[PDB]
RNA sequence: CAGGCGGUAGGGGAGCGUUCCCGAUGCCGAUGAAGGCCGACCCGCGAGGGCGGCUGGAGGUAAGGGAAGUGCGAAUGCCG
RNA sequence: CGAAGCUGUUGGGAAGCAGCGCCAGAGAGGGUGAAAGCCCCGUAGGCGAAAGGUGGGGGGAUAGGUGAGGGUACCCGAGUACCCCGUGGUUCGUGGAGCCAUGGGGGAAUCUGGGCGGACCACCGCCUAAGGCUAAGUACUCCGGGUGACCGAUAGCGCACCAGUACCGUGAGGGAAAGGUGAAAAGAACCCCGGGAGGGGAGUGAAAUAGAGCCUGAAACCGUGGGCUUACAAGCAGUCACGGCCCCGCAAGGGGUUGUGGCGUGCCUAUUGAAGCAUGAGCCGGCGACUCACGGUCGUGGGCGAGCUUAAGCCGUUGAG
RNA sequence: CGCGGGGGGAACCUGGGGAACUGAAACAUCUCAGUACCCAGAGGAGAGGAAAGAGAAAUCGACUCCCUGAGUAGCGGCGA
């Protein structure tokens, strides 16, 4: 990657004979990222709800209407139905998958360009423009969009607000954003996972 | 790819359904003659027939309803020559099932079919199958003891 | 609510590996005759051709 | 909604996102923030009597409540206010500046 | 080209609008969004969708797929 | 402490564009006369806590507590266990029904002793009640805070406008509608009609179809004014045929609405059976009812595949894992 | 004379009294329940706790909270 000590790389180890499977690609991707949101939804009804105040009017006369009990199947705000509940529905899976989508992807991405570093110096591993230096001078800049990864707080407070890209620090996984995106980097093909 | 109609492999559908409304099927139940319904509903499991729903049979199985539990005879189970044939180090009864297949057992009895590499396996308790396939042919162990 | 096997059928009766309904029919149990002289023997265990298949079900969780 | 805006009169000069000129402000509240330095076009056409200056209506005021202000600057561009470890009256005694303390 | 063609229940195929998601540190918008009166042009078989004028005065959401208190003549229903 | 430019021109007004300047571990948001990072409060970050006092950890730590091996040889938690019946619980409705409290009487023992492995004798094995204390790891919520695929005030908390107030009730208690000018009231001065009311010019004013039952304001309803129409007449009432009369399109024809005439049993239920004096529908707006939990079943895009999946936690998580 | 303590507190504690309907497509045994409610002392915890246990293993080792075991072992017009 650089021109300071080495100048070579590449790899489609994974295993690049297959990397050819959209299709599950697709759906769970989509599925899991949904689940977090914060599900705490609420409910009004059941029997009582709210001890309700006990009855009203007869029936076969009454104030002409064959019903009366105050359950208020009518008042905007009584007695309705369980759309929500605060279980939001709570469902995911293991690095089954992890691996095999981010592979695929990047591996098209590198079909594009994406590049790797791994490992370097930027500058002081803190300041916005310090960084800039290492973007006019590495290649990148305003529209394909990209993400990186490097887990030293250095970098932490140093990426801040990070306008075309990620700034990450441990193991997440945002392909959301690359996917809508490209460009990216990684820290040791030991975090990626051996 | 990306975030371009990302339209689900093929068949995907949510199905989900409606209240009603006037173009065909919609709007509708479907039934009466039979008066099903209610608003704390049947269950709806097998509790109809309304007629001892061929029930008129008998419990046969005497192996339960006491009060504390039932039997209790350590892991009594068998084996096949086909599931190992694989390779063998030393087909201990351990080396495979407490790593792998099979679960628990104090009493092992061997068996199956096929006609694999057979060697010194151990077991708790053989059948003569393996005895010919181990007579001039292959080597076994002794048995559980404690 | 997490559904519970009707331990009086699973007291009862069994299932062949691949969906069958069978148990020892209804007469020869203690056998009401008395006279003695035929019939006494003559019976086994057999299905049910219809709905049986659909009772299995509330059994698929103990076997 | 948090108690806190600027300084009063002193000096004080408005700018011209709305009207034109410069004043030294008259009398700026706090409450809902608001005050009117002497400058704008205002006037209540009140209730004709003889306890007001006789005819209907009045006469000055002005109206504003979150930004819109700005200080003494002749001919530097523009700072705001400085520091120290160990100087002036004390250690404090300021009153805007151009380069130094005062000025 | 033979074919098929009312069709309550019913069980199959699609789609249609409609509120919250991300695409939103994206894009139209006071050289009007939302609402609404008018249409007798453009497409939908329809579901609906557009588009243009005018009133109207601060927000809205692509393609896309993601959720669904929704698809409302009434029930001597409930309220005004 | 807090970061970091304007300016011009149209534009009510610039947060409209442009030519370029900028801080940035602080481009979360909230706002200032029209869709602003650099504009008021803040947002990464860290200074910091008190005098008042006040809730508590680490530190130190005081009265309160902490050896062993062997021979003599008496003593240790009673109307208690142990019987019984009448037992409640334990999954245990007596069932072969043991173990705890026992309600009722009977009623011992003290380590070579005393309870139990669900009856009772024979071998085996763990415990010593009948005095009692004992935090954590746990529950819960008005309210502090955040955040909410929480709602936006006919929702919703019952009520955000002073409601647990109007009102009703004997009591008990039952229980309400009602958010919204504008950027700023800056809220109409004056003169003419005039009872105060209500009006009109005119004025503050971007707008008074912005004006005080003030945002935008539809529907049932209400006519002034407009055009097509009606007194020879049989009507679920709309339709279509031609034709006629006033509107736009040079045109070809496009409207509206009826004149005669052929056409005309409506509807939502319920049902061998309907048009329907067999139900219900005062009328319009708005609100209105099969989701979900967990479980089970059979299908579906699918990954891996004799293999295929991990529950709650420990760390990490703005946020992810 | 000393402290208590009465008295108050939204759930949540413990305990002491402690029903019926609805299910069983009748009903008396079982159900909902030891739920609802009433009484009582209580503390932000409570309550519970150091073995006269479990339970078959030449075993484990205070009591409590979750995870499963198993909805098996079983209770039971062993019917619901």
């Amino acid at each position: 990657i650089p021109v300071l000590s080495p100048s070579g790389r590449r790899e489609l180890a994974a295993d690049l004979p297959a990397e050819i499977n959209p299709h599950l690609l697709w759906e769970v991707v989509r599925w899991q990222l949904a689940k977090r949101r914060r599900g705490t939804a609420s409910t009004k009804t059941r029997g009582e709800v709210a001890y309700s105040g006990r009855k009203i009017w007869p029936q076969k006369h009454t104030g002409r209407a064959r019903h009366g009990d105050i359950g208020a199947p009518i008042f905007v705000g009584g007695g309705v139905v369980f759309g929500p509940k605060p279980r939001d529905y709570s469902y995911t899976l293991p690095k089954k998958v992890r691996k095999k989508g981010l592979a695929m992807a990047v591996a098209d991405r590198a079909r594009e360009g994406k590049l790797l570093l791994v490992e370097a110096f930027a500058g002081v591993n803190g300041k916005t423009k310090e960084f800039l230096a290492w973007a006019k001078e590495a290649g990148l800049d305003g529209s394909e969009s990209v993400l990186l990864v490097t887990g030293n707080e250095l970098v932490r407070r140093a990426a801040r607000n990070l306008p075309w890209v990620v700034t990450l620090a441990p193991e997440g996984l945002n392909v959301y954003d690359i996917v809508r995106t490209e460009r990216l980097v990684m820290d040791l093909d030991a975090w990626e996972v051996f | 790819d990306l975030r371009p109609n990302p339209g689900a492999n093929k068949r995907r559908k949510r199905v989900g359904r409606g209240p009603g409304s006037g173009h065909g099927k919609t709007a509708t139940r479907g039934h009466k003659g039979q008066k099903s319904r209610s608003g704390g509903l049947k269950d709806p499991r097998r509790f109809e027939g309304g007629r001892s729903t061929t029930l008129m049979r008998l419990p046969k199985r005497g192996m339960q309803g006491q009060v504390p539990g039932e039997i209790k005879r350590p892991r009594y189970q068998g084996v096949n020559l086909k599931d190992l044939a694989r390779f063998e180090g030393e087909v201990t009864p351990e080396l495979l099932v407490r790593a792998g297949l099979l679960k628990k057992g104090y009493r092992l009895k061997i068996l199956g079919e096929g006609e694999a590499k057979p060697l010194k396996v151990v077991a708790h308790a053989f059948s003569k199958s393996a005895l010919e396939k181990l007579k001039a042919a292959g080597g076994e162990p002794v048995l559980l003891e404690a | 609510p997490k559904m519970k096997t009707h331990k009086g059928a699973k007291k009862r009766v069994k299932i062949t590996a691949s969906g069958k309904v069978v148990a020892m029919k209804t007469g020869k149990r203690h056998l009401n005759w008395q006279k003695s002289g035929k019939e006494i023997r003559q019976k086994g265990r057999k299905f049910v051709l219809a709905k049986p298949e659909a009772e299995r079900i509330k059994l698929l969780l103990p076997y | 909604m948090r108690v806190k805006m600027h300084v009063k009169k002193g000096d004080t000069v408005l700018v011209a996102s709305g009207k034109y000129k410069g004043r030294v402000g008259k009398v700026k509240e706090v409450l809902p923030k608001k005050y009117a330095v002497i400058v704008e076009g205002v006037n209540i056409v009140k209730k004709a009597v003889r306890v007001s200056p006789k005819y209907p209506q009045g006469g000055f005021i002005e109206k504003e409540a979150p930004l819109h202000a700005s200080k003494v600057r002749p001919i530097c561009p523009a700072c705001g206010k400085p520091t120290r470890v160990r100087k002036k009256f004390l250690e404090n005694g300021k009153k805007i500046r151009v380069c130094a303390k005062c000025g």
